[PDB]
């Protein structure tokens, strides 16, 4: 919810700075949540699912990015537990990123980030959303914990695969037939002034249309950010529209659409996944940002690391659970 | 009244109506069909005003002269056609006629019925026009008579499939221009409502303006005769009322700088017709010192700009007032009242000097010194100031009440059927201090009957409207409430310049006497009027090649449902819908009005096609006040010139833009600033 | 122009004056005596624009002695009119400053050629011709023979500021008022009145802040009549007009009034053109102050303080206004078309049309480089706004610069005033021009004769030297109502360093009475026999040889310097050195035994602050609340009362009677 009148009131993104907690990324970025999920769909359903692939949106956004936008670190556990490569962030890489995630003006801007989709929203439904509670959401912080989120059943090549999403919020009320149209992701960055911020407009709004369109979320409600943290001018965007908008620029018009080459890439990498792992075998994927010409796929060893790995990403909870699936 | 202050302050909001027919397409001039391209531009919603169209008397400049009710109906049957034919509605039609209205209303017009009465009787020294009331036997014909009518427009046209009519009659309880009011409001609380459904009202009221701002829906216009040369078989020029071109204006004006609170348009705007309310209205007396043709509405515009910089919000916020605010801006308006009361004194003493170049007892002299001790006592005859003292504290309180009781009726419905002003005149500017002190409380109540109504309503002179058995309670000298029916009442002339506009003083009705007198006759009325003597819930009519036909008949009529929470649909209408009765789609609608060939043939047609079903609005809900989500706005009119002439222009007293109507685009915002789309707006097309 | 708006917009600030007749006193038949009470009103003071009366028009005497006499008749008219008790101040224009020199060339450039045309001494007025020396000396025959004849003028000091004292002639008077605020013995009810034409005199007055102000005219649209403007009542207005709600700072009248005459100077005045937005006749100072208003609660603080700008506050203030003159341009052309065919019924800039601002420099400037343009139109921001503040000064604390001046014949548009924090503003107050100087930098090609003649040949030669500064013809830019109402005579502008050393060239062949008419000098004061401080002067000035005597607020109150003057004798007698005529009152030689003349000189100056002085005793209030209502509420629209008292200082109470006072709580519960 956003009238056209709060954009023209300035709002400012910026107070409430020193409230901004937010937890750690080694316990959010695990499958527990869709390790859930999957229990209870083999609870009602009675036989493991036919999916393969069950990861989170971020590393599905980073490997699309990839080809274009190489210009990330990481190490992904590769476990193959019964016959489904649970892909996550490697536990101890988890502690390490720690130290690299390190300053004031990132958290500035994740702070920023957070208030207008805190501004442009509302925890109720407009019509029984009392007016009390419209006038307060200046007045709250800024929690980086509580998500809403759901699982994705997309599809790539032969493969089907599992993607947990964090939604920033729905439209205008959830639709209990087709819940992907009406979702929303909420993004902002600094105003556009001249050609080079353009073009870093359009390297974000390729990676916000790779992570949606991984998704299947159709809306970009897209903020604007002045210098001094405040919110000027707001625009919208369609998934689909995103590559005509892009390669159809009249403002400096000039290669090719790297949207074909990045979803061949991704379903490359996808058969190399389901075609190297047989079977329950932990490896770690790791991509160096000097390296640009390759992906390094090791396998770990010593029967330690990878049964701490395999503990770590998966509970035993899950583990017990497929002992009666079997049954 | 205030129509030619709006036309002359506001001249780009009129508009004349294009009524074009046999538009010679394709070089023949045949006859517009109704799925015909608009010209005056694509409408979702038309919500008629039956009262608008039902009096006889309001047009007695020419000779239509209604002596039989087969006649008057076709011609407001012929009348609808033509106004429905000129609007072209794509979604619903409702259909207002006025219920039983709320206890502080009929009292605004026993003043205007004892009149028709009073000036009749000197007269006799034509039909019934006092007979268009609830309750009548004529609303009965002519409640079923529009219901063929709805039946047979639907099973002919086709381009009526996707239409839904929603009747509500004068059986249902209140007021007209209130139930529209109401119905949009709970179509405003579903979520899944179109923020872009243009809608539009045919009506005669002035209030009509100030309501359409109320609902806030941008895209809004009001339906209007042409009312300037129509004083002078041809047809009438009617006027569009572009209510979101007005909004255009309001934004402008109201735009105080400088405020320690944010800027808000649409808050602004309730305090706007807040202030409208003050100046004129049919609920409660104007104020002493306030005149619209003085152009007071004006004035307190003024003294609202100024007082906003000081304050620290605004007067009401979703029909809820704030009496601290309100004490700011009364108080601030009574150092004036002084001037006005010599200024307007002496204006007509300058007036009366031109024509003299050409050619209870009043005596108060408002325009003297000391008037406010002289005025209490010249009214209620009691020079003791300790009985002024009282007096004129408590009734303000009564106006206070008003003041929120009417602004709750236009917000969230009518908050009480109880209330009533129990005084006939409104206390100065002065007098209103210590609000925040005062305490206010409604309570809902019951509608009265409609024949109890009827005899709070009609006069001594119209007996045969009521029924036969009430006449002995109501015109013989034995009846208890006798006293409530003077032949003569005390007109007090109040130093008007015409009788006609005077206070016709008459005792307020005491409620106990005026029903426990009816509950002992209600055993012997016949059940014909027992029938007519109950309120019932509004009707839906649906037409057989609808796309939800099919879904009632399934749940109605196959899976014996009793209530379908219909929700959204095709056409917009959402609520809840019942069966009527026993009722069966096999039987025939007749036709009540015995067509005389005079006007067309009406066939008649049975009760296959079409299917009615009882409706019901959305639960009650507390209604806010702001525009929805993913409105779009229409195309500005206003290209800096009004923009000015209107900030500066201080007195300017001196082809139809259908393009401008409907939503235009579809982003939701406008490109300004940084917002990539607006940079290839502006530099793109620069290099 | 000014004064009809005044007299309509604020009607109980004008009231005729009751001359009564002859014999003033009935009864006994008594003609007029100084002694006898003024039917007008007391009052203590008085000062005289010798200017409306060395030239009142009337377009009839033709030589000089024909209308010395009729000045000296006139002059003692308007003196019993009034009847001060203390001083008379007598101001005769001097040397005024560069910045009037151009706007006074085009008055005389103007009336040359009026002469030429009308071919197919009006200007010996100015300093510096042989008739100011005449005059000079004519008044100081009329001050003694007054004093010494008249036994109503005992106790009367007169002051002579003739031309040769540096400075304009209101310039003078408003420069004395200061001086006499700096003391602090100074009475604080000590009624003024002062005598002129001009319409800045009625802002002026109020400049002063002495509430007891009035000002004396002859009626315009009318033995003349003459109209008394009572400031004070003025005073009353402004304080209500000026009196808005919610204000972040204490409200302050005085400071009030100080912004209120500073609008006053955009709309008009004598020392920069008008806003092209702005005209007087168009009730343009209403414009002003309503934006004005509206924009003062934002600011923390007035817009000027005793006369030194705020330039945040001002850039603010004409914001809004350049917001305003695109409907103002649309207004004056539909207007004036709507007026083309009033009458019929019974081009370069179209300023209407949009994007004039291009087109406006462009045209007056036969150029349209757009460099150029931000150049020129940045340049004249820094140049206006030194002027505003230049006038500002001039009117508060005397003359800030002898040598500034405006050196462009258009104003900027309202909107060009931005980034005004950013300039700088710098003045050198040098020294006033010698008489000479003065005269051929305004004297046009027409009026040599008044110049003496060694210097003719630098004025008419073609070989001239600066000939180049004297051309017989200009172009006449339009630019106004209909053909030359308000025509600007472009004329290129005086080089003062070429100038100065042109003229320096013809010193030596000037004569020794010319030459003592070269030289800047102070002005005088004389005293009757009968007055108080003459044995206190001559004791001092005369027996004791002092060569300065300091004074204070004295009997009569005047203050300053004294110094005897070398000039004078005791034992000579003064001799009317003009002709005496018939059909004239004879003026015999008086000794210089009855009277005393000194020379005069004002005290040392200092930082005038403008608010009202301790134990000041207000007047009653003429204002009812009708009289301040149809002011407050009423917008816009379309006489014996009482003045022997209601003029000066009534009651003896520096404050007032209210709330719990117990002399206030008396009063209220006398009636209860």
């Amino acid at each position: 919810y956003l009238p056209d009148g709060d954009i023209d009131n300035s709002i400012d993104l910026s107070v409430g700075s020193k409230h901004f907690l937010l937890g750690d990324s080694v316990e959010l970025s695990k499958l527990d949540p869709i390790l859930l999920a999957l229990k209870e769909i083999e609870k009602e359903s009675g036989a493991k699912t036919k999916d393969r692939i069950i990861t989170w949106r971020g590393i599905m956004r980073k490997l699309l990015t990839l080809p274009y936008d190489s210009e990330e670190d990481f190490v992904l556990d590769v476990v193959s537990f019964d016959g489904q490569l649970f892909i996550q962030f490697n536990v101890p890489y988890l502690k390490s990123k720690d130290v690299q995630k390190q300053t004031e003006f990132h958290k500035k801007l994740q702070f920023s980030g957070y208030k207008f989709e805190k501004m442009a929203t509302l925890p109720k439904p407009w019509p029984e959303c009392t007016r009390k509670e419209i006038d307060s959401r200046a007045k709250s912080k800024c929690n980086n914990i509580e998500q809403y989120g759901a699982i994705v059943r997309t599809g790539i090549s032969r493969i089907k695969i599992l993607i947990g999403g964090a939604v920033a919020c729905t439209a205008d009320y959830y639709d209990e037939n087709d819940p992907l149209s009406r979702y929303i992701e909420l993004k902002t960055t600094r105003t556009i002034n001249q050609y080079k911020d353009m073009i870093a407009f359009e390297k974000k709004l390729f990676r916000t249309w790779a992570q949606c369109f991984l998704l299947g979320i159709p809306k970009i409600i897209y903020g604007f950010r002045d210098d001094n943290c405040i919110l000027r001018t707001v625009e919208e965007f369609s998934t689909n529209d995103i590559p005509l908008m892009v390669k159809n620029n009249p403002l400096n018009e000039q290669k090719e659409n790297c949207y074909m080459s990045s979803i061949n890439f991704y379903g490359a990498v996808v058969e190399w996944l389901n075609e190297s792992v047989k079977d329950d075998q932990v490896w770690k994927l790791s991509y160096a940002k000097r390296n640009r010409q390759y992906l390094v796929l090791k396998e770990v060893t010593d029967e330690n690391e990878k049964q701490q790995i395999v503990d770590s990403a998966i509970p035993a909870w899950f583990k017990e659970w497929r002992s009666e699936l079997r049954n | 009244a205030l129509f030619r202050w709006l036309s002359r302050k506001y001249p780009k909001i009129i508009s004349p109506v294009i009524q074009d027919e046999d538009v010679d397409i394709d070089g023949e001039s045949r006859p517009t069909r109704y799925e015909d391209p608009n010209p005056n531009g694509e409408l979702d919603n038309l919500y008629l005003d039956m009262n608008g169209i039902v009096h006889p008397c309001s047009h007695p400049e020419h000779k239509p002269v209604p002596e039989t009710e087969d006649e008057m109906m076709l011609d407001v049957f012929a009348y609808t056609e033509n106004v429905i034919m000129m609007a072209r509605p794509r979604k619903v039609i409702y259909i207002a006629v006025d219920g039983v209205a709320p206890r502080a209303k009929m009292n605004q017009q026993r003043s205007r019925r004892f009149r028709s009465a009073q000036d009749a009787k000197d007269a006799n020294e034509t039909w019934d026009s006092n007979a268009i009331t609830p309750g009548t036997p004529f609303m009965h014909r002519l409640a079923d008579s529009l219901r063929y009518w709805a039946a047979y427009k639907l099973t002919t046209d086709p381009g009526w499939s996707g239409i839904e009519v929603i009747i509500s009659d004068a059986s249902v309880p209140g007021e007209g221009e209130h139930k529209i009011m109401s119905y949009v409001r709970s179509l405003r609380s579903s979520p899944k409502h179109d923020p872009n459904t243009t809608h539009c009202i045919y009506g005669l009221a002035a209030a009509l303006i100030f309501l359409g701002l109320a609902t806030h829906e941008p895209h809004f216009k009001i339906l209007r005769e042409d009312v300037f040369a129509q004083d002078k078989d041809k047809k009438t020029p009617f006027l569009w009322l572009h209510l979101n071109i007005l909004r255009e204006y309001l934004q402008i004006e109201l735009n105080v700088p400088g405020l320690s609170f944010p800027f808000d348009l649409e808050k602004s705007i309730d305090d706007w017709v807040f202030i409208c309310f003050f100046c004129g209205n049919d609920f409660l007396p104007h104020l002493p010192s306030l005149d619209v043709r003085d152009n007071s509405i004006t004035t307190l515009v003024t003294i609202w700009k100024q007082i906003l910089p000081t304050m620290k919000g605004y007067l009401t916020t979703d029909g809820y007032l704030n009496l601290p605010a309100v004490e700011r801006l009364l108080a601030e308006l009574a150092k004036k009242e002084d001037y006005i009361f010599r200024k307007r004194y002496e204006d007509e003493k300058r007036s009366l000097e031109n024509q003299k170049r050409r050619k209870k007892n009043e005596e108060i002299r408002l325009w003297e010194p000391g008037y406010r001790k002289r005025y209490y006592e010249t009214k209620f005859h009691t020079k003791d100031p300790q009985k002024v003292k009282k007096i004129a504290r408590n009734m303000v309180q009564k106006y206070i009440e008003g003041v929120s009781w009417v602004l709750l009726y236009y917000y969230q419905g009518c908050p009480s059927w109880n209330w009533y002003y129990p005084y006939h005149y409104a206390p100065f500017a002065a007098d209103f201090v210590n609000l925040s002190e005062l305490k206010i409380e409604f309570v809902e109540g019951t509608p009265f009957r409609p024949y109890e109504q009827l005899m709070s309503v009609l006069p001594a002179a119209s007996s045969h409207n009521l029924p036969d058995v009430f006449r002995s309670l109501m015109s013989d000298a034995n009846s208890e409430i006798i006293d409530f029916y003077p032949e003569e009442f005390p007109l007090d002339m109040n130093g008007k310049k015409v009788i006609w506009q005077a206070i016709p003083l008459l005792p307020f009705i005491d409620e106990n006497r005026l029903l426990k007198a009816v509950q002992s006759k209600y055993d012997q009325l016949t059940e014909d009027e027992k029938f007519r003597n109950t309120n019932r819930s509004e009707i839906l009519v649906l037409g057989r090649s609808h796309s939800h036909y099919p879904t009632l008949v399934k749940e109605l009529y196959e899976e014996g449902k009793d209530s379908y929470e219909f929700q959204v649909d095709s056409s917009g209408v959402s609520g809840v819908a019942i069966k009527l009765q026993s009722f069966d789609r096999s039987g025939v609608l007749r036709l009540p009005v015995k067509q005389l060939e005079g006007y067309r043939h009406y066939p008649d047609i049975s009760n296959r096609d079409f299917l009615m079903v009882e409706f019901k609005q959305l639960p009650k809900s507390h209604a806010k006040s702001m525009i929805l989500s993913g409105l779009i706005p229409h195309l500005r009119r206003l290209t800096q010139e009004d923009k000015d002439s209107i900030l500066y222009g201080g007195t300017n007293f001196y082809a139809d833009f259908k393009q401008y109507i409907g939503p235009h685009g579809k982003s939701q915002y406008l490109p300004r600033q940084g917002g990539y789309k607006a940079f290839i707006q502006i530099h793109s097309d620069e290099a």
